[PDB]
């Protein structure tokens, strides 16, 4: 049975960087050669294991996680890093099994208006703990005073959006970003 | 009325070790990001260092290394330690912090000495009678978002502060002489009219584009 990671990957709609769609496959299965070879997606560096022996490799499950971040975050998503995104965002645990896909879709991305469906996250009390998102709205107060939970000039509102347009410097237009993760369970590995 | 308090200098000849103590009121460290900025003599001002609300931190790329920013939330006190030094890294340290989306550099402290995308303004150094409407224009090369754009008020003998902080809506205290707007890669400053605190020098200023944030070298407008 052929697997929808294709349909996943050729997908309209990508959910922005605070809340990342996930997806999962089950008793099927998937050429992965189809990403091996030349895709749309330009890039195809990532770290999990040797990309060939692939196909003798047996694996219980797969995620799919994909996304819209900026083009030098494409450089900071890899795990076992700091930025401001991964810290506060998405972070990957380390040894992770599976790996990264990057690419420009910037004809799609751009927009005239300037597409602002895109959102990111920058005030928290502390980081995150990898693989565990917080989609919250809450009203962020930092300083002293506690604000009572309206806006005000020391608390701030942790979610803003993206600036984008047509026409951009290269490494700042938005860039659709996927990525997958490769475990082993107990259960006959339906792969 | 938030203030900022530190202190240090001396020094004139190389001291391995230095520590300012930067204290603040209104807000805590590990509340928001802590920013250091310094003046070298009569040169241009550069970024060095942020640290990252949880711990993470980033130094200044021109010299890796040789300083350690610690975060204290006990004494609410921002000390940035030294290793040792040579010549050249003399200037006036401000600790500053910063959003860099609603406010660039908000508020900062007095500073002191130690001792031991590109932005380019055209219109350059302008002297000029008060009463004539000036202007100024600040030039890049990555054709960047105006949102990222901000511009810096610098007094002699006063620690500088901002007047717009997005290049389009101006900051408290708004003037009705200065004004933010841009297309392209270049973004106006225009001026209406001349006051004695209004004749001084000014920065174009960019942020957001990378945890480093790049200053220009600065003209004089009097
Ligand atoms: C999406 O693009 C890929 C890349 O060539 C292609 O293999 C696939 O057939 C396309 N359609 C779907 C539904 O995946």
């Amino acid at each position: 049975n052929l697997c929808p990671f294709d349909e996943v990957f050729n997908a309209t709609r990508f959910a922005s960087v605070y809340a990342w769609n996930r997806k999962r496959i089950s008793n099927c299965v998937a050429d992965y050669s189809v990403l091996y070879n030349l895709a749309p997606f330009f890039t195809f560096k990532c770290y999990g294991v040797s990309p060939t022996k692939l196909n003798d490799l047996c694996f219980t499950n797969v995620y799919a996680d994909s996304f819209v971040i900026r083009g030098d975050e494409v450089r900071q998503i890899a795990p076992g890093q700091t930025g401001n995104i991964a810290d506060y965002n998405y972070k990957l645990p380390d040894d992770f099994t599976g790996c990264v896909i990057a690419w420009n879709s910037n004809k799609l991305d751009s927009k005239v208006s300037g597409n602002y469906n895109y959102l990111y996250r920058l005030f928290r009390k502390s980081n995150l703990k990898p693989f565990e998102r917080d989609i919250s709205t809450e009203i962020y107060q930092a300083g002293n005073k506690p604000c009572n939970g309206v806006a005000g000039f020391n608390c701030y509102f942790p979610l803003r959006s993206y600036s984008f347009r047509p026409t951009y410097g290269v490494g700042h237009q938005p860039y659709r970003v996927v990525v997958l993760s490769f475990e082993l369970l107990h259960a006959p590995a339906t792969v | 009325e938030v203030q900022l308090l530190q202190s240090a200098g001396g020094l004139v000849q190389p001291g391995g070790s230095l520590r300012l103590s930067c204290a603040a009121s209104g807000f805590t460290v590990s509340a928001n990001y802590m920013s250091w900025v310094r003046q070298a003599p009569g040169k241009g001002l550069e970024w060095v260092s942020v640290i990252y609300p949880g711990g993470s931190t980033f130094y200044a790329d021109s010299v890796k290394g040789r300083f350690t920013i610690s975060k204290d939330n006990s004494k609410n006190t921002l000390y940035l330690q030294m290793n040792s030094l040579r010549v050249e890294d003399t200037a006036v340290y401000y600790c500053a912090r910063d959003l860099s989306v609603a406010g660039a550099f908000d508020i900062w402290g007095q500073g002191t000495l130690v001792t031991v995308i590109v932005l380019t303004q055209s219109p350059g150094t302008l002297s000029l009678s008060p009463g004539e409407k000036a202007t100024l224009f600040c030039r890049a090369s990555q054709t960047f978002s105006s949102n990222y754009l901000a511009w810096y008020q610098q007094k002699p003998g006063q620690a500088p502060s901002l007047l717009i902080y997005g290049g389009s809506t101006r900051a408290a205290g708004i003037p009705d002489r200065f004004s933010g707007s841009g297309s392209g890669t270049d973004f106006t400053l225009t001026i209406n009219r001349l006051e004695p605190e209004d004749f001084a020098i000014y920065y174009c200023q960019e942020y957001g584009s990378s945890p480093r944030v790049t200053f220009g070298q600065g003209t004089r407008l009097e």
